């Protein structure tokens, strides 16, 4: 489960009608499919760069597969997506790309539709790793590949059923072409996802291919426990729970140092070097230290970690508090999640479920002392009972359990300056209400993307596929100032006149002698910090950052 | 410390604002300095990163011969410090623009981020923008719904979205800012239901016992019956014991 | 043991798609080494060093020739498991070509960034197992 990696095999048609299309600005379906596969590759390499992807063109004149089969070509075998794999594919884009494919692969050469499915299963069966999921998209612009030969259709159906039984779920992303037919036909009993749809006969547009939301270039999928703690209701009765995190800040992967001449990673070696007398030092002759004024406090390494140990790792329950006492203002860390686990203590789930039921029945939240690791000071936590919420599609959006809420200490609360309470009046609060109602918004969690991360990922894509210019991300968090201004209307000016007063716009060179004379002159004035710093550095005296440091040191030493 | 900015709606509606810092995790200012155990002097100690090649070590590899590199797939694409500074996201300085307004039920305490909370109070002592801001927060509070905000600290700092709840008290009146999660910032997990399960369904006796337990260890008494939840031991006023 | 070791296993680290055939190399190195049970005039003590440890087509040098092979750095680890326990024969007083094999083991130590209990703790038993059976020539080790 945890160590399994999802796997994907594309299946691009290369028929004659697959290439030739309507003569307009619309993309030929082959270019559309290649662009979509390239987009899927790009999305899946930045996000979860461990899955396996491979592309198997069928209908070609050439042939390359583990078992010799006519008109089936495996351009790439199952492996992690790579930049070279993307660049090996973009050469087929455009009319020149179409001609390159025709001269390098071919088209026509009527296929069987069964040996291709067998080949896909072969690569699926050739992997020495785990197989979390197995999927096969079938990019095709035709819906009735056969019909003049029922035997081939029956063989294809049998092979598809065998693949489904093995655990292979194929879903074709149908391509629309001029004409009037993309009918639900000899593909319906083959789609092993069997996605729910109206199954309307007279489709007249591209099928579920825009559903890719092409290039969702930000994701890092993972599920892990992150801790396994004991919840002590008392000294002797303890239960075992896991501490998951539902939302966590996303950061770009750290950079790697490289050797310029060879462009290969350079290993680093941090070690405390000699005391200007030669040799190396022990973790046993280097004690930690701190200085406060003229007093130096010398303290050993282990004693440094000894002074921040209070409790053994676990959640010590200390009582229940009403939910109405958990103010929204107080907040320090992202809220964690607790689920009952039964690996260290058997029977924790039953007590946990009873506690959850009777804790959200009385609208109370458990209060505990939280110590995640061995030597961390305790931190109080209010376990808010989060009841399971489910959609009509039987999809879990808020899984049941307890949610940590880090209550801040009094040290972590800052005090505001005194401000004078000035209240508004009617007849402009109403105007504000009208503006707000005119600016409705159904906020969703899947609304915005980190612009910095998006720009960095696009820059990396441009630097790995020489796109000749980075893709400019549409900054989704940028307000639509012109659209919202036009939607607002002139009532903003009515607001402005109503409250704002009419007059309210809202909108070296130094040496020995000059310093010797200046210390008696006593200014050291227009003398800037940048030039005091360079004087003290080039001369060799000890230097700091605050002005008074240099102003005292130079004055005391230069004369005395 | 003061943090001036301007909350803007549309293009011409701007209110001078001042977001003071609020609840934020606070650490210890001083630091532990490694010192040799022979003369209690930091100057004798000395540490430095020494980049070394991979094949049969080397004499040295200098600083000036090192360039950045970012993993991208199974290989490495050589970026550089100057290229990062040149082609990257560029905002327009500190901004507190308002994307829109959503019901104060589509944001939940679970979907919060950041290590800090802000309290966007008002402008300075001039009581011109204060009236407009108070009108905005009152319109948000007497009615429902809450304001989403695009907030950025400086030109270099990344821009972040968030929520600005109204917050009215008998002494002051202001909004409060907390960061929201981005699309890549969100993680969805699959957990077994704790109510439909049959193995762990607790019997009536267990339910009554735990009900009596939580009623015994309640940390709040409805004293004087004045509809006031007088609080027992509260954890938001105890100083951090670690520092003491 | 068999003279065809060069032909059979030096071909392995010459072709592309190094993912795979690591088990083939493991079978080859088990076959060349199942013959190590014989003790009546092996006549290969001086043969192995010029073949498995030489700078030209050796196998301990197949770390300098494995650096770029990340896929053949843990497979190389798994074959060199047996390649490095191959020295497990403490019934000989011979010490030919041990001087350079010492620094070869040192290089193996200072080469692999991972498998630190698999490539190391598997090398440097040449020390305390093969070396320090010495102080009769002792030219460079100390």
């Amino acid at each position: 489960k945890y160590s399994g990696r999802d796997s994907l095999i594309f299946l691009v048609d290369a028929s004659k009608a697959m290439f030739e299309s309507q003569s307009e600005d619309e993309l030929t379906p082959f270019d559309m499919s290649i662009q979509c596969i390239q987009s899927v590759y790009i999305s899946k390499i930045i996000s979860s760069d461990r899955d396996l992807l491979a592309v198997v063109f069928y209908g070609t004149e050439k042939d390359k597969n583990s078992v010799n089969f006519k008109n089936i070509y495996v351009l790439q075998e199952l492996d992690n997506p790579g930049a070279k794999r993307i660049l090996e594919l973009d050469q087929f884009k455009g009319q020149q790309g179409q001609k390159r494919f025709q001269d390098m692969m071919g088209h026509g050469s009527d296929y069987s539709l069964s040996e291709v499915l067998w080949v896909c299963a072969n690569l699926f069966s050739d992997v020495q790793f785990k197989m979390s999921h197995k999927r096969i998209m079938l990019f095709t612009n035709e819906d009735n590949p056969h019909g003049n030969d029922s035997a081939k259709a029956s063989r294809a159906r049998t092979k598809a059923g065998d693949l489904r039984d093995t655990g292979i779920f194929l879903d074709l992303m149908h391509l629309k072409k001029p004409g009037g037919f993309d009918i639900s036909l000899f593909y319906r009993d083959i789609i092993s996802i069997a996605e729910d749809e109206d199954l309307r006969v007279h489709f007249e547009e591209s099928s579920k291919l825009e559903d890719l939301l092409r290039k969702v270039r930000a994701k890092e999928t993972r599920k892990r426990a992150l801790s396994r703690l004991k919840l002590k209701l008392n000294k002797d009765i303890v239960i075992s729970v896991g501490i998951y995190n539902l939302v966590q800040k996303a950061l770009k992967p750290p950079p790697i140092k490289l050797y310029r001449e060879t462009n290969e990673p350079v290993k680093t070696k941090t070690r405390t070097f000699n005391t200007s007398t030669g040799g190396l030092l022990l973790p046993s002759d280097t004690k930690r230290s701190q200085i406060y004024g003229s007093r130096q406090i010398i303290l050993e390494k282990e004693e440094t970690e000894e002074l921040k140990r209070f409790d053994d790792p676990g959640l010590m329950l200390m009582g229940f508090k009403p939910l109405v006492l958990l103010k929204k203002h107080h907040y320090l860390r992202p809220s964690l999640f607790v689920y009952p686990e039964e690996s260290l203590v058997i029977g924790s789930s039953t007590l946990f479920s009873a506690l959850l039921i009777k804790c959200l029945e009385k609208e109370v939240a458990a209060l505990c002392r939280y110590t995640p690791r061995r030597n961390i000071p305790p931190y109080f936590v209010a376990l808010v009972p989060q009841e399971e919420e489910l959609d009509d599609q039987k999809i879990q959006v808020t899984p049941p359990g307890f949610q940590l809420v880090f209550l801040p200490f009094a040290d972590d609360k800052r005090k505001m300056p005194f401000t004078e309470k000035i209240m508004a009046t009617p007849e402009q609060v109403g105007k504000m209400k009208a503006i707000v109602e005119k600016l409705r918004f159904t906020y969703r969690s899947d609304s915005f993307e980190n612009p910095v991360l998006q720009q960095h990922f696009r820059n990396l894509e441009a630097l790995a596929l020489d796109l000749m210019e980075p893709e400019q991300a549409v900054d989704l968090t940028l307000p639509k100032v012109e659209a919202m201004n036009k939607r607002l209307g002139s009532l903003v000016d009515e607001f402005k006149e109503l409250v704002y007063p009419p007059d309210y716009n809202p909108e070296v060179e130094y040496s020995e002698e000059e310093l010797k004379t200046h210390i008696s002159k006593g200014t050291l004035g227009k003398f800037t910090v940048p030039m005091l710093k360079e004087a003290c550095r080039a001369y060799g005296l000890k230097s700091g950052l605050k002005k008074q440091e240099l102003l005292e040191a130079l004055t005391k030493h230069f004369q005395d | 410390i003061h943090w001036p900015c301007r909350l803007t709606i549309g293009s011409n509606l701007s209110i001078r604002i001042a977001a003071y810092k609020s609840i934020l995790q606070e650490r210890v200012k001083k630091t532990w300095t490694v010192v040799d155990a022979k003369t209690l002097k930091k100057e004798d100690i000395q540490k430095e990163t020494v980049y070394c090649l991979n094949d049969d070590d080397e004499t040295e590899v200098l600083k000036e011969d090192i360039i950045q590199g970012f993993r991208y797939g199974s290989d490495i694409v050589p970026f550089s410090k100057v290229d990062e500074e040149q082609m990257k996201y560029k905002s327009e300085g500190k901004c507190f623009s308002v994307l829109g307004f959503c019901k104060s039920s589509q944001v939940q305490r679970r979907f919060f981020m950041g290590n800090q909370v802000l309290k966007v109070f008002a402008a300075r002592d001039d009581e011109a923008a204060a009236v407009a801001l108070s009108s905005l927060i009152h319109a948000l509070d007497d009615l429902d719904m809450v304001a989403i905000v695009r907030y950025a600290y400086d030109k270099r700092a990344n821009p972040q979205v968030g929520v600005a709840f109204p917050h009215i008290k008998h002494n002051y009146e202001c909004l409060v800012y907390v960061q929201l999660p981005f699309m890549e910032d969100l993680r969805q997990y699959m957990f077994s239901s704790l109510k439909n399960s049959k193995k762990y369904a607790p019997t009536e006796a267990q339910l009554n016992a735990v009900d009596a337990l939580i009623d015994s260890m309640s940390l709040a008494k409805k004293d004087e019956k004045t509809d006031t939840l007088e609080d027992l031991f509260p954890t938001t006023k105890i100083p951090n014991p670690r520092f003491q | 043991g068999v003279r065809c070791s060069l032909l059979r296993l030096q071909e392995t680290l010459s072709a592309a798609d190094r993912c795979g055939a690591a088990l083939a190399g493991h079978q080859l190195i088990r076959g060349l080494g199942q013959e190590c049970v014989l003790s009546s005039s092996p006549a290969v003590l001086a043969l192995q060093t010029s073949l498995v440890f030489s700078r030209d087509f050796g196998l301990l040098v197949f770390v300098r020739k494995s650096l770029n092979s990340i896929e053949f750095r843990e497979c190389r680890e798994e074959i060199l498991k047996f390649l490095c326990i191959f020295l497990e024969k403490m019934g000989q007083k011979i010490a030919p070509y041990s001087v350079e094999i010492k620094n070869t083991c040192t290089s193996v130590y200072t080469k692999d960034r991972a498998a630190k209990c698999k490539i190391p703790a598997l090398d440097l038993l040449i020390k305390l197992l093969q070396t320090f059976r010495s102080s009769r020539l002792m030219d460079e080790f100390k």
